[PDB]
């Protein structure tokens, strides 16, 4: 975040944006999605930061049930 | 004229530069690119063929990839420190 | 005004960020972060001298060329990492080895008050310390006491 | 100013503007036009990218009287120059018909303007000329030396057409003719040597004409050309020369590979000769059988 | 009942499309805009007399990237020259698409829609064009109204007319969203055809032009010595070569490719130049002296 | 049947490109990776229950618009078919 | 036939007919029209090989 | 009149952008198959007209037109390395009688 952004896509490239229909400043952060537009290129909706978490969450079970 | 130099750079367009792989013959040419793939470009009747050398790096035009003119070969700073040491 | 309202709308988002590898020399090779390599006429509006090895550029979308400079890009992880020269476990705190200690001191404390000496005598003051050898000797611990008493940022990095 | 002006290439596209510029003053019929050629120069090539009508006004009464709007020619140039940078004043064409001693005048206008020397490119936009309607012409300022003051004078420069690429491949693909000349077939090349000759006659003639005028109309003895012309009859090939006998070997070379090659062709003709009629010995074969075959289901 | 709301035919004329060839071309990768400037006469036939380069843009092609005033600046220029006509229309330049409109050239062709009803929207694919003349083609805006109430068949009464079929993705969005395509034809006159040609003096006098007679002789040399090789082929063609089966022939004594057929075009096409260089030399010396 | 033939027409232009889907947010979106580097944020239209898909199912996205169309797969990979040998 | 690009993209692209079979079928490096994407014409072998004739 | 007409015809296939080639991976009753396109990811993708899903088989290698995925023909044909070693060995020579004795 350069107060616009940076932004850096998955392909491998970078561009300067700006905020589309009003995003604050401050809901974008090293490491956050983005929500960017095909070929207009603005953020309409911050995303929650990373993907992977979503990955590895289905190998996380819940506290598992056996008598001592 | 310094604002001047951008309205002029923005119509020399950026340059595809590759480097002569291996003369193929007078008319046509290999060259790998610098951004990537091989090809078989031309080269016009302007640039004499006897300049052309395997190694010096050449600029093309996007439109139709064709060799418009040689450039001078790539400055490598570590050919020159070689050069200079011992003094 | 003409001229700077035409470079304006080129200035219009999105357009492409990049880097300047460097300044052949009159011509510029960028290394764009596209992933390809394109080397450009040299914008006469940009400073060359002003451009170095890393600057980060400005560089528009279509034609590709060097239409301003911004600022470096900038690593929050490695910012984060930075400053922790505090809690100062002190030399004392930290258990044994008086050894290590007077010798780390000598290769960092020292010339680090004392510069203008090392300067007027000319000889090199220590160009950093390696330690090594079995874990669990506080190579850690050290390090953030003493760059404490040196007063100088402690970076805890990784490669 | 600059002196790099050894050729001449045009677009065809600008051919194509100075006939659509005469029409849409309403020039016509002793009303001539002047307009800007634009592109490149101080380079060996002028390369007349483009074109352009002016504001121009044509008085018959008197010759040296005629109107040129001299701000219209800076501000057009400003905007293109915008466009294109690469585009700049390089002269001004005339359609002709001729040359006069008013576009010297002319000429002196627009050499303010120019930083080359003005190309006056005279395009005949009606296409009288027989090859090439269009001349080049370069002022040239050079001492006449024969006891006359420094002269001020258009020198012929050859042109040739030329197409950029884009443009190009879409005149080749508008075009479609058979050609005069296309450098084809055998008949094709034939009719250019019937057309090459009756060139040459017309062309001498000229020659024969100025010769006569200069003792009869006392047009001022240029040196220069009779100087020409002495070193054709002096080059000019002879026979009885080595060089005769020469040819006549050569001839006979000519002929005896034509003859062979010739005699190959039959031996090819003949072969399908062959080939089609072993076929039809095989057809008579097939039509018999047909009969045959109408007997066996009765 | 009501309108037709008919589709012009396209009249491109021959300058305005060397210049549109010229200028996008060589303008790749960016992207380049102007007026059309013509006249509208009938209810289907416009003559598109000339075009111009609006100066260039970094917005590229949007609606604010064509403007009033570079149109009044330019347009004032030619007035004075007397060359000015009414604008019929725009054009501008997709070289890394094919023949259609983005959701922005809707927008850009519907501000010049309100100036003029008759006018175009016209996406110039050069690169993309083999033969130049190809991949080009001129739209009209139809609405989102007109879709609906099914006023698509009215437009091309009685006519055969073309409607575009290149690009599926691309193409069946602008077929029925972005515009309706009618058929695009280039006109010109017989006076310029002359000058597209070009008429040269040196057409004929390359004709008693006599080439050096090393080259000559090294057609002759050349030319023989190759149907020696091809000519020992051919023996082995004809060596037997009658039992049934043509296609078997074929492949067996190598038919395919065929030599005897390869002989005869090295011949005749020698046999042709040595006839031409006899011909011209006999004309040259008497001729001369 | 005529109700699922003429939608399905529709809807469905071809070819389609096949996703996974990653997760889920209750809005009738959900979010996927595509083949593609660039993965896309996309909308839940048409067939397909919200509830009947979990994460970690393999889906059919529409080529003009990336929108759940359905699912078909069940994350069918050629590997399977292979090691299927109950004949 | 069917190739690969430089990059790798394996096509099915057409001979041009009348062009030779008898070592291109064998691998060996062949030109493409970039635009058309198509088997136009053929390289000698030479292209795109170490010389190791020494 | 004929070889006018074949020259022709060379030039109009060649211009064909695209071409490429998958697999069919297995076959659904939507007048689809899903194919691993080969140089792509996948595509589950329609059946042209002249080649339907009874006609084709599992693991038949295909022929595709375009960036569309229509199918084209089939391909029987297989690179497969033992082809490969056969096409460098040839037609094996020779008379039992000389190995003989
Ligand atoms: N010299 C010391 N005195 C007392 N405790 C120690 C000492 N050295 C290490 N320890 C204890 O062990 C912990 C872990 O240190 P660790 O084994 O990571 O040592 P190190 O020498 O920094 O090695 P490395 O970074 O290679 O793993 C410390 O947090 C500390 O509590
Ligand atoms: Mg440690």
């Amino acid at each position: 975040i350069i107060k616009k952004y940076v932004i850096n896509l998955k392909q491998i490239a970078k561009f300067v944006v700006g905020l589309g229909e009003r995003v604050s400043p401050t809901d974008i952060e090293e490491g956050m999605r983005v929500g960017v537009d095909r070929s207009k290129y603005n953020i309409e909706l911050p995303l929650p930061p990373r993907i992977d978490p979503s990955v590895t969450m289905m190998t996380v079970e819940e506290k598992p049930d056996v008598t001592y | 004229d310094k604002t001047e130099n951008d309205i002029k750079a923005l119509q020399s367009i950026g340059q595809l530069i590759g480097e002569v792989m291996k003369e193929l013959s007078e008319e046509k040419y290999i060259v790998k690119a610098s951004s990537g793939p091989r090809y078989i470009v031309g080269v016009r009747n302007s640039v004499d063929r006897s300049k052309l050398k395997k190694g010096v790096r050449v600029t093309l035009d996007i439109t139709t990839l064709t060799i418009m003119r040689i450039l001078p070969r790539e400055t490598d700073p570590l050919v020159y420190n070689m050069t200079s040491f011992e003094q | 005004k003409d001229n700077k309202e035409k470079i304006k709308n080129n200035r219009q988002l999105p357009y492409l960020v990049a880097n300047v590898v460097e300044v052949m020399d009159k011509a510029a090779v960028v290394k764009t972060s596209s992933r390809q390599t394109v080397f450009l006429p040299m914008v006469g509006l940009v400073d060359p001298d002003k451009l170095k090895p890393n600057d980060l550029v400005g560089v528009n979308k279509d034609s590709y060329l060097i239409l301003d400079t911004l600022p470096s890009e900038f690593d929050s992880r490695v910012k984060a990492m930075e400053v922790d020269e505090k809690p100062t476990e002190t030399y004392s705190d930290v258990g044994g080895l008086d050894k290590q200690i007077e010798e780390l001191v000598e290769a960092i404390v020292l010339p680090m008050k004392r510069a203008d000496k090392f300067k007027d005598m000319g000889i090199r003051a220590p160009k950093g310390a390696l330690m090594y050898g079995p874990p669990g000797t506080g190579k850690t611990l050290l390090a953030r006491a003493c760059a404490a008493q040196t007063n100088a940022t402690f970076l805890k990095l990784a490669a | 100013m600059s002196l790099q002006h050894e050729k001449v290439t045009i677009a065809p596209l600008v051919l194509l503007s100075a006939l659509d510029h005469y029409e849409r003053t309403q020039t016509k019929e002793n009303k001539r036009c002047v307009g800007v050629i634009l592109g490149d120069a101080n380079s060996s090539t002028i390369r007349v990218t483009n074109s352009f009508a002016l504001p121009f006004e044509e008085d018959e009464k008197n010759s040296d009287v005629w109107f040129l709007d001299h701000n219209y020619i800076e501000n057009m140039n400003e905007m293109c120059k915008k466009i294109n940078a690469k585009e700049k004043l390089i002269g001004w064409y005339h359609s002709g018909p001729k040359l006069r001693a008013s576009d010297l005048k002319i000429n002196e206008l627009f050499k303010k303007y120019t930083q080359n020397n003005p190309l006056l490119l005279i395009v005949d936009v009606k296409q009288q000329g027989v090859g090439l309607p269009t001349d080049a012409y370069v002022a040239i300022e050079q001492v006449k030396d024969d006891g006359t003051s420094t002269e001020k004078t258009f020198l012929h420069l050859p042109c040739t057409i030329e197409a950029e690429e884009a443009e190009e491949i879409g005149v080749e693909h508008l075009l479609r003719d058979v050609r005069d000349q296309a450098a084809g077939g055998l008949s094709i090349r034939l009719t250019n040597q019937l057309k090459s000759l009756k060139g040459l006659q017309s062309k001498l003639k000229d020659v024969v004409e100025y010769l006569d005028k200069v003792i009869n109309k006392e047009l001022p003895i240029n040196h220069t050309i009779l100087g020409k012309l002495q070193d054709v009859f002096n080059l000019l090939p002879n026979l009885g020369t080595p060089d005769d006998d020469e040819i006549d070997v050569e001839n006979h070379d000519r002929i005896n590979i034509s003859n062979n090659l010739q005699k190959a062709l039959t031996v090819k003709t003949n072969d399908e000769l062959m080939v089609i009629y072993i076929s039809n010995l095989v057809r008579s074969i097939i039509a018999f059988d047909d009969l045959i075959e109408n007997k066996i289901q009765n | 009942t009501g309108r037709d709301d008919t589709k012009e035919t396209v009249y491109i004329s021959s300058i305005a499309l060397l210049k549109m060839l010229k200028h996008g071309r060589a303008g790749v990768p960016m992207e380049v805009m102007g007026l059309m400037l013509g006249e509208f006469v009938d209810d289907y036939t416009v003559n598109v007399v000339d075009v111009f380069a609006m100066p260039q843009s970094g917005t590229g092609v949007s609606v604010e990237a064509v403007d009033d005033v570079f149109q009044a600046k330019m347009m004032d220029m030619l007035k004075q020259t007397g060359r000015d006509q009414m604008v019929v229309g725009w054009y501008h330049s997709h070289p890394g698409f094919g023949c259609w409109l983005s959701s922005v050239d809707v927008n850009t062709q519907k501000s010049f829609e309100q100036l003029n009803s008759r006018a175009v929207a016209v996406v110039v694919d050069p690169i993309q064009s083999v033969k130049g003349k190809v991949v080009i083609d001129a739209f009209r805006l139809i609405d989102t109204g007109a879709l609906i109430n099914n006023l698509e068949p009215r437009q091309t009464t009685s006519n055969t007319g073309l409607l575009n079929k290149a690009n599926i993705q691309a193409l069946i969005h602008g077929l029925n969203r972005h515009y309706y395509s009618l058929n695009i034809d280039y006109h010109k006159t017989a006076k310029e055809t002359k000058m597209l040609m070009n008429l040269h003096k040196e057409q004929w006098q390359s004709g008693l032009k006599m080439y050096d007679y090393e080259e000559k002789e090294e057609s002759n040399l050349a030319a023989t010595k190759s149907m020696v090789k091809i000519a020992e082929q051919y023996s082995k063609r004809i060596e037997e070569e009658k039992e049934l089966t043509e296609e078997e022939l074929k492949t067996r004594y190598v038919g395919r490719q065929d030599p005897k057929k390869h002989l005869s075009e090295t011949a005749d096409e020698t046999l042709e130049n040595n006839i031409v260089s006899v011909l011209t030399a006999g004309v040259n010396s008497v001729a001369i002296k | 049947q005529e109700e699922e033939k003429k939608q399905l027409e529709e809807i469905r232009g071809n070819p389609l490109s096949i996703g996974t889907l990653e997760e889920i947010i209750d809005d009738d979106h959900a979010i996927v990776t595509s083949p593609t580097m660039p993965d896309y944020y996309v909308s839940i239209l048409s067939f397909v229950d919200k509830e009947l898909l979990e994460p970690g199912c393999s889906v059919l996205l529409h080529h003009k618009t990336m929108s759940i169309v359905g699912v078909l797969q069940d994350d069918a990979d050629p590997m399977v078919s292979v090691m299927k040998m109950d004949k | 036939g069917i190739v690969s690009s430089t990059t790798g993209m394996s096509y099915v692209v057409r001979i041009l007919s009348t062009l030779d079979r008898e070592l291109l079928k064998p691998s060996m490096s062949v030109a493409l029209h970039r635009h058309s994407n198509a088997l136009v014409d053929i390289l000698p072998p030479d292209s795109d090989s170490s010389i190791s004739v020494m | 009149n004929d070889k006018v007409r074949f020259i022709k015809d060379e030039l109009r296939l060649l211009q064909e952008p695209g071409s490429y080639v998958g697999e069919v991976i297995k076959i659904v009753s939507d007048k689809k198959v899903l194919v691993k396109v080969q140089p792509e990811g996948k595509y589950i993708v329609d059946v042209a007209k002249d080649i339907n899903v009874k006609d084709l088989k599992a693991s038949q290698r295909v022929c595709l037109r375009s960036d569309s995925y229509m199918l084209h023909k089939v391909l029987e044909n297989k690179a497969d390395p033992l082809v490969s070693l056969m096409m460098v060995e040839k037609v094996p020579d020779s008379t039992y009688d000389m190995v003989g004795g």
